[PDB]
């Protein structure tokens, strides 16, 4: 069971933070 | 609506304006929360700052010039600690 593509894995690797509500 | 994730990055020698690399709803987005906790990237919460970049925001693009310092302030804490 994955939820997340490939891209999207990769993107939040390379980010420095997420925000969120 | 209910659930958002906002993913962001930085790059001084690029632009001083921080990247919005993803926008996540709902239940995508509580996958893109829990695999950044999994993979040791910060998630910070803030309520108003994730619905103004998702209703002002396109993903892949430079936050713009109005909300640019709300976006650095939680950089800058990031760094501070």
């Amino acid at each position: 069971i994955e939820i997340l593509s490939e891209q999207t894995k990769s993107d939040i690797r390379n980010s420095k933070l997420v925000v969120m509500n | 609506p209910t659930h958002i994730a906002i993913g962001i990055y930085f790059n001084p020698e690029i632009a001083p304006a921080p990247f919005i690399s993803l926008i996540e709803t709902n239940q995508c987005a509580l996958a893109v929360r829990k695999y950044a906790n999994e993979v040791g990237i910060p998630t910070v919460r803030d309520v108003k700052l994730a619905r103004k970049l998702y209703k002002t925001h396109t993903k892949y693009s430079f936050v713009d010039f109005e909300h640019l310092d709300e976006v650095l302030r939680l950089i800058v804490w990031l760094e501070q600690v």
